[PDB]
């Protein structure tokens, strides 16, 4: 019952660092040590979900896929996990409201997918 | 862009609805296909997770 | 998100005012305790946000504005953060609208640029070729210090030496080339230029050295002499291939950097530099070692192999001036074309007392001066510059649409903070003074003139410059996570 | 002198925000239960203000000023409260900055004085621009605070209601309509169609024995119909001491019988020679009694308050005879007739009382299908009846809704800049606190409150000096002056006197002592 | 000594309340009663009456301005703020070992050396420089100053004039002029009326007769109720007789007519009574010209019996026909949407009515209590020719004589007569500080042009500014002045002499 929970909304407070980070205008986020004189400022994705230790053990799925994604250009890191974080968001109402079996919810992507490109 | 007029977008700096193709805001293409790639990808394998099991610590 | 950002701001508020008190030298000053039971006293604010120990994340941005407020400007550390906590203050109305502090943050940044422009036109215009209102103002900055009578002949020494360094397209000109070497004895009347180097230390003052040389090479040397350390003529003897090298390139002054591992130079080869007539200095300290390296264009060499002709400097006289509790060693005509010369001036007198507010009173003085080499010009303080922007911003506001037009009305009001402070901490009524010059602005603009009071336009123009930012900066930041 | 001057700020402020979101035809309603357990809902804020039971002291300023504004002006209520609690805010930052708190009542009081004569300048004429334009302004009158109920539908009725019943009771020269003059009655059941405009009082009666005509004879081409009110409790032989009245057999029926009926025929001469055609009581009647004037064509009527009996004697012209002996002709009223006419299908069958005359009173007649919509439309129509009388009071009047408001702040903020000394920070908070109102009713509208306030200031100022506001309800564009909408002068004049006069007795009172319960 | 120190901080609680008060344009407090009554003022005795302490000191402070309003009436605020004073100067005296009983010694040569100086200051003058109706004007003008109402002040000093000369001079009494308010009209329409005036309550029928045009009604008082009503007892008489049901309904009209015939053979125009007249009678008074007005007040009936010297019988039969009164003529105005009843041209009568009109029934009831401050001068301008300089001038200098009269005197009387002398401060202090002026820059200023040998120097109320208030025409009678520092020294040397404060509960 909770794992559903820490997959999903668990997911999302991770990537609510990187939410308002993205874009030129966008936010910035602290990063803190214990001596916190050793601290700096920067929007960078990667460098924040990296330096700060996750207890959640759903969450470093999602370190993987920043890894995958810098491979191929050092740009749009931080959108891969925002745009990930809205498609588990909704998967809240894909449950209770709904009843719809997860894999043919991602067969939908795919003809989703398709007709986007 | 739901009849017609397929090419309007957003504008940031007058807060309107206005044509890209003047403004010159573009973005890369392959852009787009990595991103939605990946968040393909990602969510494929989250959605199916019915429990957790903790990784183990090296 | 507000949670995060309402308590950044109502604790940098605390510490704004906690330093508003202290502005001006009738402020109130700040004491502040240390773990280990020292106790310090001082109205500079640059000094107690540095020993506040400010746990606020935030909070230590201040430190990090006021050190490029003396940096750059060189006066304004107290008026800085007393503008910084203004828009704070301001801001919290702001968030109960629903304003999104893009816009908050934006409207910043662009009154900042548009205020330069209106002091500007508000100044007047002057140039460093004249020497009247340059010498009066190293004077008149003077005045909040012990020296008195003394201040007016200092005053010229610091503008023959900027104006010289200055030029026209150099702008910004490097701080550290100017080292003032204090020590105690002789007197502030005394004074040398010495254009070609200074160092912080004495010469060897044991038998057989020269101490005084002429036409001598200068370079710098990481190299030190001592014995053989993994029998007299075995020492000798290794000591005496060391100064064989050194005549092979004719350097007879050595400077060998201050190490706490060995000696300096040993008591036998006092002997053997004594017949070549070559002057040593030792205990050269580590700040001084990329100084040296700057002014005389020369180049540290670490071992005994990479020690080169080329990289030797040039001298034309080098003696050690005789002085009380002084002996000072000066060097002219370093003859090098390329870089500028170095400006070092020695500060003598009494007591140490004397020699130590003595320096950091000409620090702000070449501050000042060098405010007019980047843009000229100056503008009267006590409130005359904050006031006379919310006078233009009156109409200018409504000329604005949306969000953005109510930020030029709060703006303007956060600005009237700072005349505010000068009357509190005069004693004077706060409100009473500050309508008597807002009813003369009818008439009178930057009138405080027959007081001798001027102050440079880039401190006026920094404060706001580095406030805007600084604001800006705050509101990006909408959480605060433990990361180690 | 310490915590005094922050606590009344922080509670007048709470208790004014209440009623800022119900500001405008788009303020939201509430629902105010009763300790009868009836539930009102309705966005008048007298209604509001006045079911309030609190013991603090800041708060009961605003019901004993609201019960003053409802028969001056009847509008004051939500917007002097706020705009009262705009003047507070703006003296709560000057308090921390050393302003002494009567510089600050005497500053709004010198900037308010400086405003009213802008506007007298920009200004304009009713009754020189046309004399049908300014009937146009009472018919739709009542149309912009009935525009929000299903009222709206039949609004064109109930819009010439209100033009004649203003002319009958106000007289050009004192230009003043009395409360006590207007009858205001309604009752349940119906429908809002059969609302009819009466010239006189209802005086609803069933005219007891069912034998007795719907409808007043002439009596012989005699002058109007008389009315006789009579006060005393006429009622059968009370002494002061022993009563005891007994029939004993049948003895005493013939005894009793002739010794008391001779009476009344001596009395009835004198009320026949007056010709009252209608006998009127307090008290109830007995079934005989009506008898024997029947016959005679002379109904009479029981079960009267004391409170209707005003209406009666003022606009029938009536009053009530002393005495038959020395009642004369002279000063008893004449009406046009009096018939019973059955309303809607309700049992009670009403009458109409007319004149054809002008009276000095008028009655409201208001009817509904529901008890709510019934007070609704009353209360409504009770400030519609005091937006007549100020405009033909004054005939200078100005646009509002936002209009004024903004108009008023750029005049005292440009003379604030001329005006040296304390007093020019006491002219920018008097300009900046009456910007809360058409912020608030931007913020009422679902628009950006300071996105709309800077686009009315530069409408006024680079284009042309005009009267532009900000609408709550939905209309087809901006520039009211096109869509005819006016608001009073001296009504909205009134509401920033006693807007200042509140301010400053809030400001005057320093301390707060109050006993315990026991 | 502790509960020394615990009198003297009542004393400061009772004089904080006072401190906003002090002044024509001071603060208002407001106090909620018991009685669940809003009631504001700045008068100091209302406020004592209505707070009720049970601290002993504290209601001494209450005591003694009732003595200040009983003998004199003016200056019960200042006693009361100078009496609790002394409690704060004495404070330090006590730690450091000085007794109060030579403090409470002090204030008697003190305040001895203090009332002579008040004869030296005061100085009589009438007709010098001065006319006769020039001479109550000017007073009217010093406490209408700095108000809403200055620009209409000008209308406003003809009927606060006539209202003083148009009763004996001899006699006069501020509960004697009548005031009714008069609810929305021009502020500069208001007119003064010689007799009396009420509210006119009463809403009933009747209207558009009894004409405001009347040439010598007779007025009468009444006692009972002249209706048939009665509202209170009933009776049950019931009868089974079918025909009888007619003729007993026809009865009760008959009972009072016996009376009332009485009433008809007096030819009383005018009917006034305490209590509320039925509707029955208002018609054929308009036949005779009677005019009859009900729901009138209690205390408006007591005007009535000394204006044209009327009397109350309680029937009509022993009515004497001399004590009817008749008036020069009649005035009725509907102003305001309501009907207001007032008499006018009686010789006979002791008092006066002026009616006010306003914007606001707040607003007027500023100008009637503003107007209040002005009668006072006024009535004791006539009554009194001694006056004293006020505004600061006479409440400095008898500061500044303690100063040099101490110099002379040894022993501990010399700071003790010298804290009296800075206690004198605390006056001109919240008169400053009310004002909105500031007290500290006045205080010092005020002290340069003191020295120079004038002692009547004093304060403008109007511009923040030292000067003299002659030009101000700020005058104050000197039996307020003299008796203020006796009544302040009595109750002060009344608490200071309690060490320990008893309270039995019962």
């Amino acid at each position: 019952e909770n794992a559903r929970l820490s997959a999903f909304v668990g997911a999302i407070a991770v990537g609510d660092l990187v939410k308002s980070t993205l874009g030129p205008k966008g936010m910035d986020k602290l990063l803190q040590s214990a001596s916190s004189n050793t601290c700096m400022v920067t929007n960078d994705g990667a460098t924040i979900l990296k330096s700060i230790p996750l207890d959640n053990p759903a969450a470093k799925v999602l370190v993987n896929i920043s890894k995958v994604q810098d491979d191929e250009v050092g740009d749009g890191t931080t959108s891969v996990t925002v745009l990930s974080a809205e498609l588990l968001r909704e998967a809240e109402k894909l449950i209770d409201q709904s009843k719809i079996h997860p894999q043919t919810i991602i067969e939908g992507y795919r003809l989703a997918s398709a007709a986007a490109l | 862009i739901y009849n017609g007029i397929s090419t309007s977008g957003l504008d940031l700096n007058n807060g309107t609805i206005a044509d890209m193709r003047q403004l010159g805001i573009v973005e890369s293409y392959k852009l787009k296909r990595a991103v939605v790639s990946s968040a393909s990808e990602a969510a494929e394998v989250l959605l199916r997770v019915d429990n957790i099991i903790r990784a183990r610590p090296r | 998100p507000q949670e995060v950002r309402k308590a950044n701001i109502i604790a940098a508020r605390s510490v704004a005012d906690a330093i508003r008190t202290s502005l001006g030298p009738k402020g109130m000053d700040k004491m502040i305790k240390t773990s280990r039971g020292e106790i310090i006293i001082s109205n500079d604010g640059h000094t107690i946000l540095k020993q506040m120990a400010i746990l606020h994340p935030v909070a230590r941005m201040l430190v990090e504005v006021s050190a490029a407020q003396d940096s750059e400007a060189g006066d304004g550390t107290t008026s800085v953060v007393i503008l910084t906590g203004a828009l704070l203050g301001a801001a919290e109305r702001l968030l109960n609208k629903g304003i999104h502090p893009t816009i908050i943050a934006d409207s910043f940044q662009s009154a900042a640029k548009r205020s330069v422009d209106i002091l500007l036109e508000m100044c007047h215009k002057v140039s460093l070729s004249d020497r009247e209102q340059l010498v009066r103002a190293a004077s008149t900055s003077l005045s909040s210090k012990i020296v008195s009578q003394y201040s007016s002949f200092l005053a010229p020494l610091a503008v023959d030496s900027v104006l010289k360094i200055s030029d026209e397209n150099s702008k910004n000109v490097d701080l550290n080339d100017i080292r003032l070497v204090k020590k105690v004895g002789g007197t502030i009347d005394d004074t040398e230029m010495i254009d070609g180097v200074v160092l912080t230390q004495t010469a060897i003052k044991s038998a057989g050295g020269p101490t005084r040389k002429e036409k001598a090479k200068i370079g710098l040397i990481q190299f030190q002499i001592s014995p053989p350390k993994p029998i007299l003529k075995e020492e000798r003897a290794y000591l005496l291939n060391i100064c064989k090298k050194i005549k092979k390139a004719k350097c007879n002054v050595l400077l060998i950097q201050k190490s706490i591992l060995r000696d300096a130079v040993n008591d036998l080869a006092l002997h053997f530099l004594s017949k070549l007539n070559i002057m040593v200095v030792k205990d050269i300290e580590r700040e001084e070692i990329e100084f040296l390296s700057k002014g005389l264009g020369c180049k540290p060499i670490a071992d005994i192999e990479l020690f080169t002709e080329d990289r030797l400097g040039s001298a034309d006289l080098v003696e050690e001036i005789d002085s009380d509790g002084s002996k000072i060693v000066r060097v002219t005509g370093i003859r090098n074309n390329n870089a500028r010369p170095t400006v070092s001036v020695v500060i003598r007198g009494a007591n140490n007392m004397i020699i130590d507010e003595t320096e950091r009173s000409l620090h702000d003085a070449l501050c000042v001066i060098r405010c007019l080499v980047k843009e000229r010009g100056l503008i009267a303080g006590g409130g005359a510059p904050e006031i006379e922007i919310s006078r233009r911003l009156s109409k200018e506001a409504r000329s604005m649409e949306g969000v953005q037009a109510f930020i030029w009305q709060e703006f303007a009001s956060a600005l009237e903070v700072i005349p505010t402070t000068l009357a509190e901490n005069a004693g004077l009524n706060s409100i009473k003074v500050v309508t008597e010059l807002r009813s003369k602005h009818e008439n009178g603009e930057l009138n405080t003139y027959e007081e001798h009071i001027l102050q440079p336009v880039l401190v006026s123009t920094s404060a706001i410059t580095l406030a805007s930012e600084c604001v800006k900066s705050i509101l990006r930041i909408d959480d605060i996570a433990f990361s180690r | 002198g310490l915590e005094a001057k922050k606590s009344h700020i922080l509670a007048a402020r709470s208790v004014a925000s209440i009623i800022k979101t119900s500001l405008g035809p788009r303020g939201l309603d509430k629902i105010l239960i009763s300790p009868d357990g009836e539930i009102t809902i309705t966005n008048d804020g007298a209604t509001i203000l006045s079911q309030m039971e609190l013991d603090n002291e800041i708060a009961k300023l605003l019901v004993q000023l609201s019960k003053s504004q409802d028969d001056e002006i009847g509008d004051g209520t939500t917007g002097v409260v706020v705009l009262a609690s705009a003047l507070l805010d703006q003296a709560l930052e000057l308090i921390q900055k050393g302003i002494h708190p009567i510089k600050i009542a005497n500053g709004f009081d010198e900037a308010a004085k400086l405003a009213i004569s802008k506007l007298e300048e920009t200004c304009d004429d009713i009754s020189a621009s046309n004399d049908e334009l300014f009937r146009d302004f009472l018919l739709r009158a009542a149309k912009t605070s009935l525009g929000s109920k299903i009222v709206s539908k039949d609004h064109d009725r109930f819009a010439e209601m209100a033009v004649e019943a203003v002319i009958n009771v106000m007289d050009k020269d004192r230009k003043d309509v009395d409360f006590d003059l207007i009858k205001m009655q309604g009752r349940v059941g119906g429908s809002i169609s059969d609302s009819k405009l009466i010239n006189g009082v209802i005086l609803d009666k069933d005219f007891s024995h069912p034998q007795m005509p719907k409808c007043v004879l002439p009596k012989e081409g005699s002058d109007g119909v008389k009315l006789a009110i009579l006060t005393c409790p006429f009622e059968p032989p009370k002494p002061k001491t022993k009563h005891k009245l007994d029939i004993s057999s049948v003895e005493e029926y013939q005894k009793l019988q002739t010794y008391e009926q001779d009476k009344f025929k001596e009395m009835i001469d004198d009320v026949k020679k007056a010709g009252a055609d209608v006998v009127i009581c307090q008290w109830g009647f007995d079934d005989e009694a009506n008898h024997l004037l029947l016959q005679n064509d002379l109904p009479a009527v029981r079960w009267v308050g004391g409170q209707e009996l005003e209406h009666i004697a003022i606009s029938t012209n009536g009053r009530i005879v002393p005495r038959f002996q020395d009642l004369s002709k002279d000063k008893l009223g004449t009406c046009s007739r009096i018939y019973e006419q059955e309303f809607g299908t309700t049992k009670d069958r009403m009458l109409i009382i007319e004149q054809s005359k002008e009276t000095k009173t008028v009655t409201c007649f208001v009817r509904g299908s529901n008890k709510m919509i019934v007070d609704e439309a009353e209360r409504a129509l009770h400030d519609s009846l005091c937006v007549v009388r100020n405009l033909v009071k004054d005939s200078r009047v100005v646009y509002g809704g936002g209009a004024a408001e903004v108009t008023m702040s750029l005049a005292v903020s440009e003379e604030a800049d001329k005006q040296r000394g304390i007093d020019q920070y006491a002219f920018r908070g008097f300009a900046q606190a009456l910007d809360t109102i058409p912020m608030t009713l931007a913020e009422n509208s679902g628009l950006d409150p300071i996105g709309t306030l800077s686009t009315l200031k530069s409408k006024q100022l680079k284009e042309k000096i005009s009267n532009i506001g900000v609408d709550c309800l939905g209309y087809g564009s901006n520039d009211m002056k096109e869509l005819f909408v006016v608001d009073p002068f001296i009504g909205k004049k009134q509401q920033i006197l006693l807007a200042t006069q509140l301010c400053r007795m809030i400001l005057k009172i320093d301390n707060v002592i109050i006993s315990g319960k026991d | 000594k502790g509960q020394i120190i615990s009198n003297i901080n009542a004393c400061v609680a009772v004089q904080e309340a006072l401190k906003p008060t002090l002044g024509p344009l001071g603060s208002d407090i407001l106090i909620v009663t018991s009685n669940q009554k809003t009631t504001i003022s700045n008068d100091g005795a209302t406020i004592l009456k209505l707070l009720d302490v049970v601290h002993p000191a504290a209601k001494t402070l209450v005591d003694i301005s009732r003595a200040q309003d009983a003998e004199v009436g003016d200056g019960t605020t200042s006693v009361t703020i100078l009496a609790g004073e002394l409690m704060k100067e004495a404070k330090p005296f006590l730690e450091e070992g000085i007794s109060s009983h030579l403090i409470m010694k002090g204030y008697r040569k003190a305040v001895s050396l203090a009332v002579e100086k008040i004869n030296e200051l005061a100085v009589d003058i009438t007709s010098e420089k001065s006319s006769g109706r020039e001479l109550l004007e000017r007073c009217a003008r010093t406490a209408m100053s700095s108000k809403l109402i200055h620009n209409n002040a000008d209308f406003f000093v003809k009927m606060c004039v006539d209202a003083v000369l148009s009763l004996d001079r001899n006699d006069l009494d501020d509960k004697l002029i009548g005031i009714k308010k008069i609810p929305g009209g021009a502020m500069e329409e208001s007119l003064f009326i010689n007799g009396v005036a009420f509210k006119k309550t009463f809403s009933y029928a009747g209207f558009e007769q009894q004409p405001k045009k009347f040439n010598n009604p007779k007025i009468l008082s009444l006692n009972v109720e002249l209706e048939l009503k009665a509202e209170k007892d009933n009776a049950e008489v019931r009868v089974e007789h079918v025909e009888d049901y007619q003729a007993i309904v026809d009865a009760e009209w008959q009972l009072i007519f016996e009376k009332l015939r009485q009433v008809e053979e007096t030819g009383a125009n005018i009917v006034l009574s305490k209590l509320p007249i039925g509707d029955l009678a208002t018609q054929f008074f308009a036949d005779r010209n009677i005019f009859c007005a009900g729901r009138v007040s209690a205390d408006d009936m007591n005007r009535v019996i000394q204006a044209v010297g009327g009397s109350i019988q309680s029937t009509t039969s022993d009515i004497k026909p001399e004590h009817l009164g008749t008036c020069a003529l009649f005035e009725e105005m509907q102003i305001g949407s309501e009907r207001y009843n007032l008499f006018q041209g009686c010789p006979q009568a002791k008092t006066c009515t002026l009616l006010l009109r306003g914007g606001a029934e707040q607003v007027i009831a500023e100008v009637e209590r503003s107007l209040h401050d002005a009668i006072m001068i006024v009535k004791r301008a006539l009554q009194n020719k001694l006056i004293v300089a006020g505004g600061g001038a006479t409440e400095m200098e008898v500061s500044k004589c303690l100063r040099d009269y101490s110099k002379t005197i040894a022993g501990k009387q010399q700071m003790i007569i010298n804290a009296f002398a800075k206690a004198l401060e605390v006056i001109p202090r919240q008169l400053c500080e009310n004002a909105g002026f500031d007290a500290i820059e006045i205080l010092n200023k005020l002290r340069l042009a003191h020295s120079k040998g004038e002692k009547w120097y004093g304060v403008v109320f109007e511009t923040e500014n030292i000067g003299d208030n002659f030009a101000k025409f700020v005058w104050e009678p000197a039996l307020v002045k003299i008796n203020a520092l006796n009544s302040a020294t009595e109750a002060t040397n009344l608490i200071l002499s309690v060490d320990e404060t008893i309270t039995n509960k019962g």
